[PDB]
């Protein structure tokens, strides 16, 4: 299977430096050109540099050009971007991206961005590192209608971003809604997961959520009752 | 450079509408432009490439054409997963288009609001945080206010709402309010309206 794992984002002072790395599998990397490409928080795609396969040609956004520099290594079938001189705009989501065959000139047999990493989130701030406090939304007669309870978990004060949350280990995905992280004035993030289930099933189930703030080693369970 | 456009850039439309995106390119690119869905925190797909190439796996429904300059993807008939942003790409220098957002027209739904007052485990440090959810309705719009012993509040609540239910297409949306243990010590109500309630709707506690 064709693969691009990504590693090396996180968070760093304005005018600080990261290096992020993508490893690939499933293909021949020495045939393929390769690309950057990211996303801010709620914004558009924009391509950040590309390299050949042997490195013999290289490219950059203006908006990058003189700060970062993208490099490969066969040997390993690894992509690098190294950012230098980070600011506000940096702050993105970073996407591995498998680019043109060397071979396919035309692309009669081959398609260029196809397959595309998961991502990964680097942060420009000042502000520390800390992890959530995970707070239970507890089933209520003001949390009921007819036949279904909403019960839920709050997940303050963290940041950077990401946060992730299950219940009960993924086997409950039905009815789940998490809502996506807002920023709190304070400089810290903030959100809540709830999912709505049978109010019968109060008594024969319980609930738990699985809270996951990998920048800061915390993981959190707490169930959440009556 | 070579800037891409998009129009519109937000549309929305019910099940089963013929759908059409369109692209243009701020000079020729011939045919070398590709189409990307993105789902909100899914990583983009490609969906066509080369103007009118469906990518493998790709359903029937989704068709590219264009040639030049102008640029269209028509979703013939529009499905509840296709709720998505689409990004046209030239396909030379790798440059974005600013995407098309979809939505997917339904009936109107109220919400169902129900509200979670501060935990006795956060209240213990001092803050508390008082949720009201909104959920499963739809359109998106909708307002909520926060009453305190009748007092109407600002500026000390915030709101989230989810994406599109790729099934039912509906929304959800939490409001949060944030005050001291302090403050708090002082019935709390969670008033709503929308579209589909003949009248707002009050949610509350005491204590």
């Amino acid at each position: 299977e064709v693969q691009l794992v990504e590693s090396g984002g996180g968070l760093v002072q304005p005018g600080r430096s990261l290096r992020l790395s993508c490893a690939a599998s499933g293909f021949t990397f020495n045939d393929y050109a390769m690309h950057w490409v990211r996303q801010a928080p709620g914004k558009g795609l924009e391509w950040v540099s590309g390299i050949s396969w042997d490195s013999s040609s290289i490219g950059y956004a203006d908006s990058v050009k003189g700060r970062f520099t993208i490099s490969r290594d066969n040997a390993k079938n690894s992509l690098y971007l190294q950012m230098n001189s980070l600011r506000a705009e940096d702050m993105a989501l970073y996407y591995c991206v498998k680019g043109r065959d060397y071979y396919d000139s035309g692309g009669y047999f081959t398609v260029a961005f196809d397959i595309w990493g998961q991502g990964t989130m680097v942060t420009v701030s000042s502000a520390s590192t800390k992890g959530p406090s995970v707070f239970p939304l507890a089933p209520s007669s003001k949390s009921t209608s007819g036949g279904t309870a909403a019960l839920g978990c709050l997940v303050k004060d963290y940041f950077p971003e990401p946060v992730t949350v299950s219940w009960n280990s993924g086997a409950l995905t039905s009815g789940v809604h998490t809502f996506p992280a807002v920023l709190q004035s304070s400089g810290l993030y903030s959100l809540s997961s709830v999912v709505t289930v049978p109010s019968s099933s109060l008594g024969t189930q319980t609930y738990i959520c699985n809270v996951n703030h990998k920048p800061s080693n915390t993981k959190v369970d707490k169930k959440v009752e009556p | 450079d070579i800037q891409m456009t998009q129009s519109p850039s937000t549309l929305s439309a019910s099940v089963g509408d013929r759908v059409t995106i369109t692209c243009r390119a701020s000079q020729s690119i011939s045919r070398w432009l590709a189409w990307y869905q993105q789902k909100p925190g899914k990583v983009p797909k490609l969906l066509i490439y080369k103007a009118s190439s469906l990518e493998s796996g790709v359903p029937s429904r989704f068709s590219g054409s264009g040639s030049g300059t102008e640029f269209t993807l028509t979703i013939s008939s529009l499905q509840p997963d296709d709720f998505a942003t689409y990004y046209c790409q030239q396909y030379n220098s790798y440059s974005f288009g600013p995407g098309t957002k979809v939505d997917i027209k339904r009936t109107v739904a109220a919400p169902s609001v129900f509200i979670f007052p501060p935990s006795d485990e956060q209240l213990k440090s001092g803050t508390a945080s008082v949720v009201c959810l909104l959920n499963n309705f739809y359109p998106r719009e909708a307002k909520v206010q926060w009453k305190v012993d009748n007092a109407l509040q600002s500026g000390n609540s915030q709101e989230s709402v989810t994406e599109q239910d790729s099934k039912d297409s509906t929304y959800s949306l939490s409001s949060t309010l944030t005050l001291s243990k302090a403050d708090y010590e002082k019935v709390y109500a969670c008033e709503v309206t929308h579209q589909g309630l003949s009248s707002p709707v009050t949610k509350s506690f005491n204590r």
